[PDB]
């Protein structure tokens, strides 16, 4: 009935933790691999896709990687529909900040606020949170570039090089020894393309399964520029970086 | 387990859940109360089983007459039977509020069936485990409708409940061949004590007490009366006149 | 504000001027006072033209969604109770006289709408401030069994009587013909009673007659 | 069994039986899909027994459709294919 | 865990166990009916069983008057039958309040089905497995019959019935509709159309009845009524004179 | 009565003849000085046979009276048409809570095969009553005493039409707030009939 | 009178040939007492400007409400918006609450980025719809500009000729009113770039 | 008169009743008359329901132009109606053209009649590209080259089809191109490559169902 | 008093996906077969209509409805699950930019708002998800036409030519074989008939196969002779006879 079929998965389980958080890691494991990288001249953000076919059309191309602001981006790992609720929700809280102080918000404010949204489902209401992990990338006038990664449990830690999805510990190992304090845009992309080739079971790496949108400092001017690269420009990246497949 | 006993919100292969079937046994274990529908009016009957001399006769009355123009009587569980009385008399007061007219019997029957069908839809709401027998006099004529614990109700020229429901109605069909429309309903009052006396053979334990609350198309013309004095002992002696021993 | 209408045998025709007057000075010389509920039903109203679309666009869109809901045809009387209960919820605090006309599966209909909760019906209807000027002409020449060509000149001269006798009307006249058999016919600028010619001496300000201090370019995108 | 496969057995047993030219299985051939030889072999049985009950010599097209209910669908409990109803 | 006997979840077979038991037995009432459409009118006939001498035949009906032009055909449990009837009658008046026209078949059939489909979303509230058939005569399109299934299935039906014999009458009507190539009955004189539908009903049953043993009604143009005891008996006697 | 709605009443009346009742009204629609609608017909239909006069608030009789049609189909459609007092009592309830805002009187004259043409008149105060015949409105002030003197109990058909036509003629000619053409309705077992009178008829009597 | 007229100032907007001219003043204050000489009524997001006239409660504070849904349009669609499309959000926002409506009529002027057709928009405080091919203005002093461009503006004028028409008409209109004055800034709307030019007028 | 079928069925029997010219003048008058619905196939009248009857009138022209030898005039009648079939629903464009050849290939016609009109569909295939109709006509176009005894042009059309058949199936059209290819290599005295054509044709015959006329050949 | 059940749906199984979604695709494989393609010259939406009784008229059944004149939609599996969405979509779209702006948002972000509600039905307590998958095409402003697939989760799928329903794996490969730079409107009809019809069996008629085209604007569908600021309702559906006429062309 209404009791025996309710096991209260949101409270403490006999293992001492939450089943909804532990089992969501497998959903993250099945989710596409998104490797964030914060370089000196910008922040490199890559992502994969689900079942790329020949007739699959890429126009907007943003699925697991969005852009909150010209200076602030966002990346999600998990079910896309579960994230879409909180993709524009953080923007509503961001637009309320514009209504508040009329300026640009640092990322650290919206990191913890969205953590209590999924945590509030376990706290009360009898609802269930989302198994989607969040990756935050933004700019600041104090700390400079900012790259953060969240989890459905509510933990947030700063990461200059982060990897989620399948082969989490495998991709972070190659990026740890190959990390350098000084990396430009072209240096961080070549290290990410070689890592994504070993994450999946496909043959090498192509432009169709690569979701890539990054940020730099200025374009014509020296500040405040970001653009989401079209899949036609992604094919030209393989030629510039010297790595075909 | 089977789900039909715990939850009434599921579907039975016979159309009636086991939970609804348990309500039938609760009504048959009560006290037999019959009803009369004839050309001169509608006559009810009610009996109170005496467990000990501590009980006082002519006090507890299971017949609940809505205003003077509509009678009603229940069986089985006391609280489930009186729960409908408060709702049935409240809708009758709301009827005279809007329309400023007395409520007919057919308009009174739909308000009862709506509460039973609504409580079986919600799994958290406990349905009614009692049977309802109601009648009276309206601007048209004599009408008698019995509400089963499942909620099914339709036209009845006679009513019975408790022990020997279908056995007590056998004497009602004998009056159909004698009186096609029922003719005089005053003699049926004496026949009511005889029909209840038929169930006294197997059910005899301690002393019995019979009460009769009726309404007529001719004498009352919508009013309400009660059997007392000479009419009280005349019907009782008629049931014992056939079989003295 | 002068709007009229004529209901003939094969349908109903409505007309409204393009001259809008807000306050003592004319706010807009060219506009459209004939609104739309469904493709076969055109609406008209007096007073503020935006007050009509604050209601009609809410109900008319639902009627268009109600067309595929019944999957047959939009209905004229379906916009009555929706519009009548809408003004009853707000107690009709916005004074307006609406005119709704269209073709339902039954036929052609011309309905009137008063300020608060009141709706009427008639063969010919004119509402607004310039209604009294146009209504008097409609009382003069009328008869049974009216046709399309007879209803155009009757509604056109009614507005011309309202344009000349009322300062709140002018510019051109937009005649909207709605036929039962065919679809609606909307003819914009059917008449040109008001034609303003060019001024005599052309006034052209030469370049450099102002005082410029700084100069810059407004940012757009990078 | 496709339409080409079932047609060959139709003209096999029916060759020895006298059949009216106005009777044809095109109504039962198009609608039926994925059947076996048992359903085909009983077309000469049930429709043949239908002609025995009424003492009919040939078999008309009506008896072919009347026997279609018992022939194909063997479920007497509740209808068939309750998915989309 | 995994069983639908209390809660409602998706079964591994892709079909809800509640939807099964709703579709399996609607015949627990053990009653049959039929619905056909004439030219300008609609004729419906429902079997009636009175297993008592004390039952008022005027009270028991499976056909309730919704609007002036609208009838209804319901088969299933009696208490759950009036749950959709009292709601449809309350929703029929809402059409005039919102619009002020007569309820068309494309609305009342859609509203009750959408209300029944919400029960698929709500796990706490029980849906209704009662057969719902809304019959009426439209002014523009003429006769129409829409049968609302408990799972939300409703579509155009030229004819429909109930009980296990629904497919038996369908076979006899399909042959007549195939040659004439018409969905409804082009024959006028609905008095003779009622006897035409009884002939197909006798073939499934094989017995006769009395005036109070058959629930019959005729939906006419801008009117819907219910045949009394004398009107039903007149047609059962007159059919024997013809054939 | 509020702003923007046309005042009902003025010239209205109903007379109960032998078996039946005949409603009648003139055709005029006015706010303060003008005639907005010259084809105006004042009627309220809760049933085929049972009709009602249109009085009090114009917005209420075209909405609230239609709301009564909504509540009437939750009963009549289930069983059958009730008496006249049943439908007339709803006018008292819906106007009781709005009495501080919406003030509308209603004159209810129905037809029945038993109570016949008994009329139930509700004044501006929103109270149901029972009268054989009643006349109200600001334009009928002249004809109140005329129908209380020469009236005869249970007239015939043409005599009742003439009794109403001769009465309504005085309210049309001698009033500036009442006028137009007389539109009546026939309520009887034979059916419902509609009649209209020309200005050249009731003027010469 | 009008509580939003305590500040003052107006926004003038016109339509030329492949060009749009829109301008306002720098005056801000309370009644006859001025406050802000740097205040600017014209706001810009996208390719189209936004003028606003009225009380700063409904000017500067509600400006966060315009960019609230505008940025959501920008962060979702990631494209431009037609002047007729954004104008409906303006009107609809005023008719949401009929008892409490906002008293600032906006001015909307821009050039179409798709078909390339200049169009102007913006309404009054109640939200009444006024759209023409010549000029759409608002405010208390807007009554002057109704007849000014009739004897000045000509169909199909160059951006330089249109600049002299809107500038000369605005400078004299501000001298006649106590609610307008203290400098006039003029923006020249082109297909892509916009040129800003400061002007000098009578101070007192 | 009013009903277009009255002047149709009556003029249909005038072929054997009197002569060709008596029934020909009736169809010329029915061209610009009797509007029905949809768009205008005649250009002086709209054709929807009469388009089916207008096709019958075109089929009656196949009894005149083809039998007498006037097909040179009928060869120019198809492109005249081609611009007309681009107005109303295009479902009739292939349906009418499919029924034209059946009457056209009966009489021992001339090769130049069908080749010129088939190239018109090829010239029209540039603006409106139909791969189904052009390849369907190419099967009968290569059949003309079989009667022309030129196998070089017939093979060039098949080579372009076989190149696209590697990435496609075209099972109903894959058996026909191999069935006609066997006729090309048989007259050249080839028992190997001609046998390999029918070998691949029988492969697709076991997947889906080919029509009886194709399976028989 | 109603809705006393606050608990969510089935929690995470030892899988990594949701069991409610996995069983939802079962009704899609057992439902009707639908497809769609964007030819840039037109958008053809074709599907099959299952009729299990000879007395059931398919004229009332319409699987392709119109939310907006330039956007077509088709579903699979459970029929009435899409009917309730239409009633909800038209109400949510009414509160959408239709009321806010003068035009509804494009197919890309308009379906995402509708599909967001479908995901809310998979989360909030007491509501239950559907078993259906939707193929929703449409015409945008700058991007021209569009096609999108919607799972019961509600994630948008920007495809070109795709097919769902019974035998979707076999019918999807055929769409990948026939492609070029730009197709046409009539070509998409003939390709769909050689795919949809030849995949299933038993329904050879046009009453049981619903096909509609997008991008064709007839002048009789506007209803007014006034200034045509917009083309019109590009959505067009073939009648009963026009569908069978498409079959005679192959």
């Amino acid at each position: 009935g209404s009791r025996r079929y309710d096991s209260r998965t949101t409270i403490f389980s006999p293992e001492g933790r939450l089943y909804q958080v532990e089992y969501a890691l497998e959903s993250i494991s099945h989710a596409g691999t998104a490797i964030g990288i914060m370089a000196s001249d910008g922040i490199v953000l890559a992502a994969e896709r689900k079942v790329t076919s020949t007739l699959l059309e890429q126009d907007t191309s943003t699925e697991k990687l969005y852009k909150l602001n010209d200076k602030i981006a966002v990346a999600v790992a998990g079910l896309t529909a579960d994230a879409e609720i909180l993709i524009n929700t953080a923007r509503i809280h961001a637009q309320n900040y514009l209504k508040t102080y009329n300026e640009d918000i640092p990322v650290e404010i919206l990191v913890r606020r969205l953590s209590d949204i999924k945590q509030g489902y376990t706290q009360h209401g009898g609802l269930r949170p989302f198994g989607v992990s969040f990756i935050y990338a933004g700019y600041d006038d104090r700390y400079g570039y900012q790259l953060y990664t969240s989890n459905p449990s509510g933990n947030y830690t700063g990461w200059k090089a982060i990897s989620v999805g399948a082969n989490t510990s495998a991709a972070q190992t190659l990026l740890q020894m190959d990390y350098k304090d000084d990396m430009k845009v072209d240096d961080a992309i070549e290290l990410a393309l070689k890592t994504l080739s070993k994450t999946t079971d496909s043959s090498a790496l192509t432009y169709d399964r690569l979701e890539f949108a990054t940020i730099r400092k200025g374009a014509n001017d020296g500040e405040v520029y970001q653009k989401i690269f079209k899949p036609q420009e992604i094919k030209d990246i393989l030629v510039k970086t010297g790595i075909t497949k | 387990g089977t789900g039909y006993d715990l939850s009434n919100s599921v579907f039975s292969p016979d159309g009636r859940n086991f939970q609804v079937e348990y309500a039938v046994k609760a009504v048959e274990n009560g006290t037999t109360s019959i009803g009369i529908k004839c050309n001169d009016g509608v006559v009810f009957a009610v009996e109170k089983l005496i467990t000990s001399k501590l009980l006082v006769p002519q006090k507890n009355v299971k017949i609940q007459v809505v205003d003077r123009h509509i009678g009603c009587v229940y069986s089985g569980l006391i609280p489930d039977g009186r729960h409908l009385v408060n709702r049935g008399r409240e809708e009758a007061a709301s009827f005279k509020k809007l329309y400023k007219t007395p409520i007919p019997i057919p308009a009174f029957a739909d308000r009862l069936g709506q509460y039973v069908q609504a409580h079986t839809l919600y799994n958290s709401v406990r349905p009614f485990g009692v049977s309802t027998i109601f009648g009276g006099v309206d601007k048209n004529g004599a009408h008698l409708y019995m509400l089963e614990p499942s909620g099914s109700y339709w036209g009845y020229k006679g009513a019975a409940t408790g022990k020997g429901r279908q056995s007590a109605k056998a004497e009602l069909e004998k009056l159909v061949d004698h009186h096609p429309e029922g003719l005089s309903a005053r003699e049926a009052v004496k026949q009511a004590a005889k029909i209840i006396y038929l169930a006294h053979e197997d059910n005899k334990e301690k002393d019995f007490e019979l009460e009769i609350s009726w309404c007529s198309l001719s004498e009352t013309n919508g009013l309400h009366k009660f059997v007392k004095g000479d009419l009280l002992q005349e019907a009782i002696d008629f049931a014992q006149k056939e079989i003295n021993g | 504000t002068t709007i009229v209408g004529v209901k003939f045998n094969n349908g109903v025709v409505i007309a409204a001027d393009t001259r809008s007057t807000q306050g003592p000075i004319v706010a807009d010389k060219n506009c459209a006072k004939l609104h739309r509920i469904s493709p076969k039903i055109w609406c008209a109203g007096a007073g503020t033209a935006a007050d009509t679309e604050a209601v009609t666009q809410l109900i008319g869109s639902n009627i268009e969604l109600h067309s595929l809901y019944t999957s047959r045809e939009p209905r004229v009387v379906s916009a009555l109770q929706m519009l009548k209960q809408h003004l009853f919820k707000y107690q009709g605090h916005i004074g307006a006289y609406l005119i709704v006309a269209g073709v339902d599966p039954t036929g052609s209909h011309l309905f009137s709408i008063h300020a608060h909760g009141s709706t009427d019906v008639g063969y010919y209807l004119s509402l607004g401030s310039g209604s009294l000027a146009a209504m008097a002409v409609l009382e003069s020449h009328w008869k049974q069994d009216l046709t399309k060509e007879e209803a155009i000149k009757l509604a056109s001269d009614a507005i011309q009587a309202g344009i000349w006798n009322d300062l709140g009307s002018g510019s051109n006249v937009d005649v909207c013909v709605m036929e039962i058999g065919k679809d609606a016919e909307y003819l914009r600028n059917y008449l040109t009673p008001n034609v303003r010619e060019e001024k005599q001496k052309s006034y052209k300000f030469p370049r450099g007659t102002t005082a410029v201090l700084k100069e810059s370019i407004v940012n757009i995108c990078d | 069994r496709d339409r080409r496969e079932r047609r060959l057995i139709f003209g096999t047993i029916a060759s020895k039986m006298s059949l009216a030219p106005e009777a044809d299985l095109d109504s039962l051939i198009i609608r039926n899909d994925s059947l076996s030889g048992a359903v085909i072999a009983a077309i000469m049985q049930e429709a043949g027994l239908r002609a025995v009950r009424k003492n009919r010599y040939v078999i008309l097209q009506s008896d072919l459709e009347e026997a279609y209910a018992t022939q194909v669908k063997t479920d007497n409990t509740v209808d068939k294919f309750d998915f989309y109803k | 865990a995994g069983y639908d006997r209390h809660i409602t979840i998706f079964s591994p077979e892709g079909r809800l166990y509640q939807v099964e038991y709703a579709f399996k037995a609607t015949n627990q009432t053990n009653i049959n009916s039929l619905a056909v459409r004439g030219k300008d009118c609609t004729v419906v006939i429902s079997q009636k069983k009175v297993p008592d001498k004390l039952l008022d035949p005027t009270t028991v009906s499976y056909i309730f008057c919704i609007s002036r032009t609208i009838g209804m055909v319901v088969n299933g449990p009696i208490p759950d039958a009036r749950n959709a009837a009292l709601r449809a009658k309350a929703e029929a008046a809402e059409f005039r309040y919102k619009y002020g026209y007569d309820m068309p078949c494309d609305v009342l059939a859609k509203r009750m089905a959408n209300l029944s489909q919400i029960y698929t979303q709500r796990a706490y509230m029980r849906p209704l497995g009662v057969i719902l058939t809304f019959v009426s005569v439209d002014e523009e399109l003429g006769p129409s019959i829409y049968k609302t299934d408990p799972a939300g299935y409703y579509v155009g039906y030229k004819a429909t019935a109930t009980g296990p014999k629904q497919q038996e009458i369908t076979t006899n009507l399909e042959n007549h509709f195939k040659k004439s190539k018409i969905d409804h009955i082009n024959e006028e004189s609905w008095e003779k159309v009622v006897e035409f539908a009884i002939t197909h009903m006798i073939d499934a049953l094989g017995t006769e009845f009395s005036k109070n043993d058959l629930e019959v009604g005729v939906a006419t143009k801008d009117k819907f009524f219910t045949l009394s005891a004398e009107n039903i008996e007149e047609r059962l006697v007159a059919i024997a004179e013809q054939d | 009565l509020k702003k923007g709605e046309v005042s009902l009443g003025t010239s209205i009346m109903a007379v109960t003849f032998k078996d039946g009742v005949i409603l009648g009204a003139d055709s005029r629609t006015t706010t303060g000085a003008y005639i907005a609608n010259r084809v105006t017909d004042k009627l309220t239909r809760v049933h085929d046979k049972i009709w009602c006069c249109r009085s009090g608030s114009a917005a209420d009789t075209q909405a609230i009276a239609d709301i009564v049609q909504y509540h009437l189909e939750l009963y009549t459609s289930q069983y059958g048409t009730p008496s006249t007092e049943t439908a007339a009592s709803v006018f008292k309830e819906l106007c009781y809570e709005n009495k501080d805002n919406l003030t509308a009187g209603i004159i209810v004259a129905g037809y029945d095969d038993k109570n016949k043409g008994e009329v139930y008149t509700i004044p501006l105060g929103g109270s149901v009553h029972k009268l054989p015949y009643a006349i109200a409105g600001s334009g009928s002030t002249f004809i109140y005493g005329y129908c209380d003197k020469n009236f005869r109990e249970n007239m015939s058909k043409e005599e009742t039409v003439d009794f109403i036509k001769h009465s309504l003629s005085q309210a049309i000619k001698w009033d500036g707030s009442s006028g137009g053409v007389i539109r009546m309705v026939v309520l009887t077992a034979a059916g419902v009939e509609r009649l209209i009178f020309y200005p050249d008829e009731y003027e010469q009597l | 009178s009008d509580p939003s007229s305590i500040n003052g100032g107006i926004v003038v907007a016109m339509t030329g040939k492949d060009c749009v001219a829109i301008a306002c003043d720098l005056r801000l204050g309370s009644q006859s007492l001025g406050v802000s000489n740097k205040f600017e009524k014209i706001f810009h997001y996208g390719h189209v400007f936004l003028g606003i006239t009225g009380l700063a409660t409904d000017v500067t504070t509600l400006n966060e409400m315009f960019r609230y849904k505008t940025n959501l349009y920008k962060l979702k669609e990631e494209r431009a918006i037609e002047p007729e499309t954004f104008t409906q959000l303006v009107s609809s926002s005023l008719y949401e609450r009929r008892f409490g409506p906002y008293f600032v009529g906006p001015v909307v002027a821009g050039i179409n980025s798709k078909s390339g057709k200049p169009f102007i928009a913006g309404f009054d405080l109640i939200g009444c719809i006024d759209e023409a091919k010549d000029f759409i203005v608002s405010g208390t002093a807007s009554d002057q500009l109704f007849g000014m461009c009739e004897s000045l503006y000509e169909p199909n004028l160059e951006p330089e000729d249109l600049f002299e028409t809107i500038s000369q008409a605005l400078l004299n209109a501000a001298d006649r009113d106590a609610l307008s004055g203290w400098g006039a800034v003029v923006y020249i709307i082109k297909k892509d770039e916009v040129v800003k030019r400061y002007l000098k007028m009578r101070q007192d | 008169m009013s009903l277009p079928g009255s002047k149709l069925e009556e003029a249909r029997r005038l072929v054997n009743e009197k002569q060709y010219n008596e029934a020909e003048q009736v169809y010329l008058s029915l061209l610009d008359k009797d509007s029905s619905q949809s768009s205008a196939a005649a250009g002086a009248s709209v054709d929807d329901k009469r388009r089916n009857e207008q096709e019958t009138s075109i089929l009656e022209l196949g009894q005149l132009y083809v039998t007498m030898g006037a097909k040179d005039k009928l060869r120019e009648f198809i492109p005249h109606s081609t611009e007309y079939m681009m107005q109303f629903a295009k479902s009739k464009t292939v349906k009418v053209l499919k029924t034209l050849i059946e009457k056209f290939e009966q009489v021992p016609d001339s090769l130049d009649d069908q080749i010129f009109v088939c190239e018109k569909s090829i010239e029209f295939a540039k603006r409106e590209k139909r791969v189904f109709l052009k390849h369907s006509l190419s099967i009968k176009l290569a059949t003309l080259h079989y009667q022309k005894k030129q196998y070089k042009d017939s093979l060039a059309l098949i080579n372009d089809l076989l190149r696209e058949f590697k990435k496609l199936d075209d099972k109903p059209s894959l058996v026909d191109v191999h069935l006609l290819e066997s006729k090309v290599y048989h007259k050249l005295r080839n028992l190997a490559k001609s046998k390999a054509s029918l070998t691949a044709a029988r492969t697709a015959a076991n997947s889906i169902y080919c029509p009886t006329q194709t399976v028989a050949e | 008093m109603t809705d006393r059940y606050s608990f969510s749906l089935t929690t995470f199984s030892p899988s990594g996906k949701l069991g409610q979604i996995d069983y939802a695709l079962t009704a899609v494989k057992q439902g009707v077969t639908s497809l769609g393609i964007k030819a840039t010259n037109g958008v053809v939406i074709a599907t099959e209509k299952k009729s299990s009784s000879p007395l059931a008229m398919s004229e009332t059944l319409s699987k392709v409805s119109l939310l907006t004149p330039d956007i077509g939609a088709v579903y699979s599996g459970m029929g009435p699950d899409y009917r309730v969405l239409v009633d909800k979509s038209r109400k949510v779209a009414h509160t959408s930019y239709k009321r806010i702006y003068g035009e509804y948002p494009p197919t890309k972000l308009l379906v995402s708002e509708v599909a967001k509600i479908m995901q809310e039905a998979t989360q909030s307590g007491g509501v239950r998800p559907f078993g259906v998958s939707l193929l929703i095409a449409g015409h945008d402003e700058f991007n021209g036409f569009s096609l999108y697939q919607v799972d019961p989760s509600g994630s948008y799928f920007p495809w070109k030519a795709t097919a769902i329903g019974k035998g979707s794996v076999a019918a999807k490969t055929f769409l990948e074989k026939r492609w070029n730079d730009e197709l046409e409107l009539e070509d998409a009809i003939h390709i769909a008939l050689l795919t949809l019809k030849e995949s299933v069996e038993g329904e050879f008629n046009g009453d049981t196969i619903e096909l509609a085209i997008i991008g064709d604007e007839n002048p009789d569908l506007l209803g007014y002779t006034g200034i045509p600021t917009d083309k019109g309702p590009r959505f067009r559906k073939l009648t009963s006879q026009e569908i069978n006429d498409r079959l005679e062309a192959l």
